[PDB]
RNA sequence: GUGAACAGCCUCUAGUUGAUAGAAUAAUGUAGAUAAGGGAAGUCGGCAAAAUAGAUCCGUAACUUCGGGAUAAGGAUUGGC
RNA sequence: GCGUUGGAUUGUUCACCCACUAAUAGGGAACGUGAGCUGGUAGACCGUCGUGAGACAGGUUAGUUUUACCCUACUGAUGAAUGUUACCGCAAUAGUAAUUGAACUUAGUACGAGAGGAACAGUUCAUUCGGAUAAUUGGUUUUUGCGGCUGUCUGAUCAGGCAUUGCCGCGAAGCUACCAUCCGCUGGAUUAUGGCUGAACGCCUCUAAGUCAGAAUCCAUGCUAGAACGCGGUGAUUU
RNA sequence: UGUACAACGGGGUAUUGUAAGCAGUAGAGUAGCCGUUACGAUCUGCUGAGAUUAAGCCUUUGUUGUCUGAUUUGU
């Protein structure tokens, strides 16, 4: 809830355990922590998730009043090897990261770099936030 | 469907074919395989590389501006969509196709010119240099001669 | 959630076959016979352009015979 | 809205995304664009004005034809030139 | 094989060096990477970065000592000539062949002397404070 | 005791057991049910497969985030000459099972299906039904008498088919042999089908058509003795494990006294008999027309057969059936088509699937053209040429 | 010969060509090697493996029994003609 | 019937902490002496005690069992004899598998002072599991296929050898990955419960005789093997 | 003893990256000779050339050759 649409697969590039980036001026340069939205449960696995999918994160690096503070928010890029339903394969330079509110409502307000066609579909304050779409 | 061309080889990418990279520019580099794939991520020269089609531009080989070449130009200002333009359309492709080739066999023919006089050359040199060959091979054909 | 087998998603199935899908699966049928019969006509208008008794009796009685014999019979002792 | 309650529910009903479509003839609603030839793709080559190019394209190829664009040794006569040619090749070998 | 994938990963990726020609080009753009404020985080606090190379030296005689070398005289005769966009290999294979010619003419016309005196105004300036 | 962590089993108890199926061809072991109201028509068709290819599909699905999109999609091709018909056989229901008590043959016959009954050919005098072509004399007495016996009693009615492996590249030589079901009405009428049928073909079109869903039963590529971790898919001791580390460690503290048939041990992995239904045919193409692999949108002509042709198999010289996605079996192989068994209230078994691309490029590689003509015209004149 | 080198690699003189063989290439093993994206989420425990590595130049902290620490660390390079 | 997680913490955990989740239920088959694999005697030090040798209220550290080739079980693989040989089939018995969540619409409707806010019917996609597959993407390279590099040797060029596959790059075919893709159903009888008729008991009552519905349940359809001593139909039957 | 089978070859397809040999003045400079000759990593051209291409790729109007050895079985 709070995206527009289906449970649409696309494949998993970020375990848990993985800091990426953040562009936006925020405050923040980083995120790691634990949780992804709609996992599933299975022994020994991994939560690990893309398709704009929202996830939970601290500032590892960036301004100290965000540090200390779990947050959710959404994959834009992830630099493995996705694939488009329509023709080729996609991958980014990178992954990144950046920052929400359980409802897809962003707190910042413009986003740098491109950004995922299908996260921007799926979340709307994401596409209207963002200035370069691919 | 389109067919785009690759960053490296020029060569066509087929829908489910290859591979794209997405620069931070939001530029897109689609690449038919895997080879030039890692060529772009080893940072090559593809202007260095004899089995690109631009180093053979730049070089000098199968040519570059001719006005086959001008049909081509994408577009992004479109058309009412006639079929009676469409169908047009169709048979220029395949004609355009013939007269391309043709000046193309034409282009190869002019630089390949000049070669029969440098064979011919090599072959005169190698024939005046080496005599007492010659004299195997005609004692050899005198003696299959008169064994037949 | 609603498993395969539960009876009022089976029951919605049952309406919805009678319905919209029956039509498409019969009209696929006298299309394939159409298409069979002229596979047929096609191959003759080809063409012109140019007890059992034998030995099952003695085979079955033998057979009765080792079964009574051997006294491997089912129906027979 | 009440033409998808007539033929058939929100999921199941297929929209003509034509219909809608402005044209000059009427009876070509149902056409379909090509989009690929041999190699090549039709967007690239479809200009309105594509047929008087090809006809100075024809022009042009038409003076190169007329022109010398589509088209022995002295001391050695043709048959001098074979002999030295098929003993040079027997050298090599 | 090893070197290749623990070189070449999209994490060590380095910086396309069509945008080192597009930054080279103008005046503002090269004179915004000399200036380039104290950042904590950069290799050298800021300063001290070549552009052909697009690289944090940590100091002014490790500038110099990359300087007088052939990693970055690589560089800079690769950049000498047009940087090959899709626009080269598209053009190689009968596509936008005129947008690629104006491209052509414009660099040897326009861009190419200008981004020539840019990288004149670098060296000496480098030399002189170096 | 408890095992502190529950977790799903490793492994499907019902394809038990795990060994080599006894016939390279699979066997139907289920037609469907007959409505005696419709037409005569055949249950199922054989076929060859043929490597695997990939199309681009519009698709008109309402609810989807693909609809009036563009859709890449993988599909199977099935050579699929036409099946010659040869015999018929009648089942009579009793309180045991069904009971087959009368076959009929053909006048004629083909060395195909002669090799097949046969197993060293070359030597043979190949005296194969001689004496019941010439129980085929004046009247038929024999035949009549036993079709007669069909009309009455038996209940459901198969044919005896084969088909036609001249045509394939396969080097072979010898056909396969196979009982397809008749799903009209009117037994009479069925024995009347067959009887007209005899020595007489059924192209593929004339069984299927597109838009429709079928299953493929075949056998599916033997790998070998293989262990547990690849035939079950277990997880792997850490590294030098006592005794290795492929394999299961044990089954726990508790002590039994038995091996289970449930602990996912070692053996044979392929060459095993499957059923995978629901398949849309996307294309019955045709080989009197050229130009299969072209399309609405496309106008290239060129058929279906890659650049140098398929990989272990040769060309398309003959009609096809194009499926989606991934059959049992490999290439090379004899599968068997039938058609669903049920009404499949399902909207993918009604879009009417229009292509619009075909890939015809070689799979001896990494293929950039699909013609001859296009490497021609890309690559140019070259030395050997002129 | 390379090279700082009786290192490692190849070779001349001299010596040997001995160690049960043949055919295939299933699993499990023994000895090695490579792997997308993530990078210690593994595990009692980063066990093991990887990474670093030679030579020239710059530069090198606390502490110190003032002798050291120190190849501290961290950086620029290396071919051929 | 089907599922019931990922992690932090050894100045310790007979446990607790925060997250994800539809949910993060309890237990057994070992612990009713003692039984896979892994953490938790000989040397040495501090502490308490002892005349002492030494012991302990302690604490710390280091510290070699090594099957299966035997029978059975289990997993896969052959096979004699039931006139010979070959083909097509039946199906007793045994096993059986699918699961959960979200989204469109129903509808900002029913309901509600407001705040808020469902569902059936019709549709779409994903989680866990299973079974296949190799068109594409990725990985893998003794194709030792192509090219290159260092050192040395064959007088130089060419072409090659050695460096325990010498090293670097690309690398088809094959294998392979929820790292890729595809597919995964429908009839009867029932539990709880709700009922019809109706006594027992001149009222009444779902029950006593009868009887209608009804659960992811049961049995079957479907899927897997095919009794090596279960069976049928059919083709040929020896110069 | 046949549109038979195989070994070679031909064609196609695919992988690699432009062979050996010859020439040029293109070549940082250095020497000799009154601008010229010798050396010279490398570059340019003949050259998408050359090599490999089933060993579990496709195809074949070609050349050459091969095709009755052994055992066993009856209602
Ligand atoms: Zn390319
Ligand atoms: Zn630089």
């Amino acid at each position: 809830n709070g995206a527009q649409g289906t449970k649409f697969r696309i494949s998993l590039g970020l375990p848990v355990g993985a800091i990426m980036n953040c562009a936006d001026n925020s405050g923040a340069r980083n995120l790691y922590i634990i949780a992804v939205k709609g996992s599933g449960s299975r022994l020994n696995r991994l939560p690990a998730a893309s398709l704009g999918d929202m996830v939970m994160a601290t500032v590892k690096k960036g301004k100290p009043e965000l540090r200390k503070k779990v947050m959710p928010a959404i994959v834009v890029r992830q630099a493995k090897s996705w694939r488009r339903r329509d023709g080729v394969f996609l991958y980014f330079e990178d992954n990144a990261g950046v920052i929400a509110n359980p409802k897809g409502e962003m707190k910042g307000s413009a986003i740098t770099g491109p950004v995922g066609k299908e996260c921007a579909d799926l979340w709307p304050r994401v596409a209207s936030n963002s200035g370069v779409v691919v | 469907m389109r067919i785009y061309q690759c960053h490296f080889c020029s060569s066509p990418c087929y829908p489910g074919h290859g591979i794209m990279f997405v620069r931070n520019d939001a530029k897109e580099f689609r690449f038919c395989r895997s080879k030039c794939h890692k060529a772009f991520k080893q940072r090559r020269n593809p202007r260095k590389l004899k089995w690109t089609k631009a180093f053979r531009k730049a070089a000098g080989k199968e040519l570059a501006v001719d006005s086959t070449l001008t049909f081509a130009q994408r577009r992004n200002v479109p058309v009412r969509y006639n079929r009676e333009l469409v169908a047009t359309t169709l048979k220029a492709m395949a004609r355009i196709e013939e007269i391309r080739q043709k000046r193309e066999r034409a282009f190869y023919k002019n630089r390949m010119r000049g070669n029969k006089e440098k064979d011919f050359l090599r072959d005169k040199k190698l024939v005046e240099s080496n005599p007492e060959l010659l004299r195997i091979r005609e004692v050899e054909i005198a003696r299959k001669l008169a064994k037949e | 959630a609603k498993s395969l087998r539960a009876s009022s998603h089976l029951n919605a199935k049952s309406v919805k076959r009678r319905g919209v899908f029956q039509k498409a699966v019969d009209a696929r049928e006298q299309r394939i016979s159409d298409k069979l019969k002229e596979d047929l006509l096609k191959q003759k208008l080809e063409d012109l352009k140019k007890w059992r008794d034998g030995r099952h009796h003695t085979y079955k009685k033998a057979k009765l015979m080792k079964q009574s014999k051997k006294k491997t019979s089912f129906t027979r002792f | 809205r009440d033409i998808e309650a007539e033929n058939g529910g929100a999921g199941v009903f297929n929209v003509n995304l034509k219909d809608k479509y402005l044209l000059e003839d009427d009876e070509w609603k149902n056409d379909i664009m090509p989009e690929i030839l041999d190699g090549k793709n039709v967007y690239d080559f479809l200009d309105p004005e594509i047929a008087a190019k090809l006809q100075a394209l024809e022009e042009e190829e038409e003076k190169l034809e007329n022109e010398g664009f589509y088209n022995i040794y002295d001391g050695f006569e043709a048959s001098e030139v074979d002999d030295i040619k098929e003993k040079a090749a027997w050298i090599r070998n | 094989g090893r070197y290749s994938v623990k070189r070449y990963k999209t994490k060590r990726r380095t910086r396309d060096l069509d945008l080192i020609y597009n930054d080279l080009s103008t005046k503002e753009s090269v004179q915004k990477l000399l200036n380039q404020p104290l950042d904590e985080t950069k290799p050298g606090l800021g300063q001290h970065y070549c552009i052909h190379c697009a690289k944090y030296m940590e100091t002014a005689i490790a500038l110099k000592t990359h300087l007088k070398g052939k990693v970055h005289k690589r560089r800079v005769k690769e950049l000498r000539g047009v940087p090959y966009t899709q626009e080269v290999s598209d053009a190689a294979a009968g596509y936008n062949l005129n947008k690629f010619l104006n491209r052509v003419q414009e660099i040897t016309q326009s861009v190419g002397p200008e981004k020539e005196s840019n990288e004149a105004l670098l060296k000496e300036h480098l030399d002189s404070t170096l | 005791s408890h095992r502190k962590y529950e977790a799903p089993r490793h492994g499907h108890l019902g394809f038990l057991p795990r060994k080599r199926a006894a016939s390279i061809r699979a066997r139907v072991k289920a037609f469907p049910k007959d409505d005696r109201s419709k037409p005569v028509a055949l249950t199922s068709f054989l076929g060859y497969k043929a490597g695997m290819t990939t199309i681009v599909r519009d698709l008109d699905r309402p609810g989807s985030k693909f609809h009036k999109r563009e859709v890449v999609e993988a599909v199977t091709v099935v050579d699929t000459p036409p099946v010659v018909v040869v015999g018929v056989v009648g089942y009579v229901e009793t309180p045991r099972g069904l009971r087959s008590l009368t076959t009929v043959w053909a006048e004629h016959l083909s060395d195909e299906v002669k090799r097949r009954f046969y197993k060293n050919w070359y030597k043979s005098k190949k005296k194969a039904f001689t004496k019941y072509s010439a129980k085929y004399a004046q009247d038929g007495a024999g035949i009549e008498r036993e079709l007669a016996r069909i009309k009455k009693y038996a209940s459901v009615v198969r044919v005896l088919v084969h088909t036609q492996i001249r045509k394939t590249p396969l080097a072979q030589k010898k056909a396969h042999l196979a009982e397809i079901q008749l799903n009209g009405g009117s037994i009479s009428e069925k024995v009347d089908w067959a009887r007209e049928h005899f020595e007489k073909t059924v192209a593929v079109d004339s069984v299927f058509e597109q838009n429709e869903m079928i299953d493929a039963i075949a056998v599916t590529k033997g790998h070998g003795f293989e262990g547990v971790t690849h035939r079950w898919g277990t997880k792997k001791l850490p590294r030098k494990t006592h005794r290795g580390l492929r394999k299961v460690a044990c089954i726990g503290a508790w002590h039994p006294a038995h091996v289970m048939w449930s602990v996912a041990r070692a053996g044979q992995r392929g060459y095993h008999s499957r059923t995978s239904i629901n398949h849309k045919i996307y294309r019955v193409g045709k080989g009197d027309d050229e130009a299969n692999g072209a399309t609405s949108f496309d106008r290239t002509k060129k058929t279906i057969t890659p650049m140098g042709g398929f990989v272990h198999y040769g060309e398309i010289k003959n009609d096809f059936i194009m499926v989606k996605g991934c059959i049992p079996g490999n290439r090379k192989r004899i599968v068997t088509l039938r058609k669903s068994l049920y009404t499949n209230t399902s909207r993918k078994a009604l879009e009417e699937v229009s292509l619009k691309w075909i890939d015809t490029a070689s799979k001896f590689g990494k293929g950039r053209f699909q013609t001859p003509a296009e490497k021609h015209a890309f690559m140019g004149t070259l030395k050997k040429d002129l």
